[PDB]
């Protein structure tokens, strides 16, 4: 509510020209445009003191930048590539190093559309023996066959979303690693103690947040148009 | 000014024990350094700052980090680890007098006090089958790791802790599935080191 970005997450196609954007509301001459890769923190694409005055950073081959205006800063890609694929995070700085993040742009640029999937999502309900062992119950939750490797995976339990017993993959797996292409899948675990699993009033869901392509898209195959969507799997308690 | 250091992308700590997380700097001249933290799908967050004022400087939580410019660092140290700790950190300096230049990061993996493990391989079955199920290995300790398939139509995960908060009680688990009809959970973890003592019901 300072520094805003647009957009929050954007998929694209290679070739394609496309543009972030920063905003922010105190009028700060200073500027910058990052990218964060794993393993390599945050890298300095270019950065601006003025209307007039545009700086390269470490990394700007590939972008170009534009201060319209004193409170705002573009971003463009001319032609992405996937390489360029990255989390994008625009700053602001006063006279003394005080800096503002935006929220950040999940950006992935695709060779080909084709090859967008949703995921298939299932939720795999507690061992009769873990219970049994334990007093404790673990669901498991497996999205497959989703592409990009571009989702959001969340637990809601009667209807309300949870952090707690839960854990998900940092980083999805490659359903077939030899491949440029390959698929991706992810697990998450969700344990409650056996009492509340056992309760057949409780509803756990899975929920994938997935991005894909939008309503503008052209689409040729049979199947599925592969849009942003949601999808979910769920299981209601039970004592056998 | 020249450069900032942070070695080990991935690092661990005992849940308890202190934390130090190691930064250097190159910089003739005394820079302003800066640590930030992020939490997964997040953004960043500022901890403390060394803005030439003291030396010893006091962020949010307990977090603290002394400027020593005769070892050129600038280490983040905190008491305790708490689960609540695993994150990314970033360690900052200030450069040519116009911009921050950033480290590359490290993460902090807080490894959880388990006084009893009980290793176990549970099988798990889909909540609407049509004949579909996973493994689960759970409730070991830090002192095993989970080994990638060695087979390439079974897939398994890497280990990761939850904390249930309900009942204060963390525990590891990895993931494994296959397509398989010769896939069995007494045989999914075959390429890890597993305790000699896990359990492996009927």
């Amino acid at each position: 509510a300072d520094v805003t970005q647009t957009p929050r997450n954007r998929i694209t196609k290679t070739g394609k020209r496309i543009m972030l954007e920063c905003s922010q509301t105190k009028g700060h001459d200073r500027m910058y445009w990052y990218r964060q890769d794993p393993g390599l923190g945050l890298r300095l694409i270019y950065y601006s003191f003025d209307v007039k005055d545009i700086n390269k950073g470490e990394i700007s081959d590939g972008y170009s930048v534009s201060r319209q205006a004193q409170a705002k800063f573009s971003l463009s890609l001319e032609s992405a590539i996937p390489n360029q694929t990255a989390l994008y995070f625009c700053a602001t700085s006063d006279e003394s190093y005080g800096y503002t993040f935006g929220s950040g742009t999940r950006l992935t640029v695709v060779e080909d559309l084709n090859k967008v999937s949703p995921p298939e999502v299932a939720v795999f309900e507690p061992s009769e023996a873990e219970i049994s062992h334990t007093q404790k119950a673990t669901l498991v939750c497996l999205a497959t066959g989703f592409y990009p490797d571009h989702v959001e995976l969340s637990w809601w339990v009667n209807g309300k979303e949870v952090h707690s017993g839960v854990c998900t993959d940092p980083q999805p797996l490659k359903e077939q690693p030899a491949l440029n292409d390959s698929r991706y899948s992810l697990s998450s675990r969700l344990r409650v103690s056996a009492t509340f699993w056992q309760n057949p009033r409780n509803h756990f869901r899975c929920q994938v947040q997935f991005y894909g392509l939008s309503e503008n898209d052209e689409w040729t195959q049979d199947r599925a148009k592969p849009v942003t969507q949601i999808v979910s799997a769920e299981a209601w308690g039970r004592a056998d | 000014a020249q450069s900032v250091t942070q070695l080990g992308s991935h690092v661990s700590v005992s849940e308890g024990a202190l934390v130090l997380l190691r930064c250097n700097y190159s910089s003739s001249v005394p820079p302003y350094l800066f640590w930030y933290v992020q939490y997964p799908n997040q953004g960043l967050q500022l901890l403390l700052k060394y803005t030439s004022a003291a030396t010893l400087v006091k962020g949010i939580n307990g977090f603290e980090a002394e400027f020593k410019k005769s070892e050129t660092s600038f280490h983040l140290t905190k008491p305790s680890a708490h689960m609540s700790d695993a994150a990314e950190y970033f360690c900052a300096v200030s450069e040519q007098d116009d911009k921050i230049i950033f480290g590359k990061g490290t993460r902090l993996h807080i490894l959880p006090n388990i006084q009893n493990p009980d290793p176990a391989v549970y099988q798990l079955r889909d909540s609407k089958s049509s004949d579909k199920s996973v493994c689960l290995f759970t409730d070991f300790d830090s002192q095993t790791n989970v080994s990638q398939s060695k087979d390439s139509d079974v897939y398994i995960t890497d280990k990761c802790v939850l904390d249930m908060r309900s009942m204060d009680f963390k525990s590891n688990s990895a993931v494994a599935w296959s397509n398989k009809s010769d896939f069995a959970c007494a045989n999914a973890f075959n390429n890890s080191i597993i305790p000699e003592d896990t359990f492996f019901p009927s």
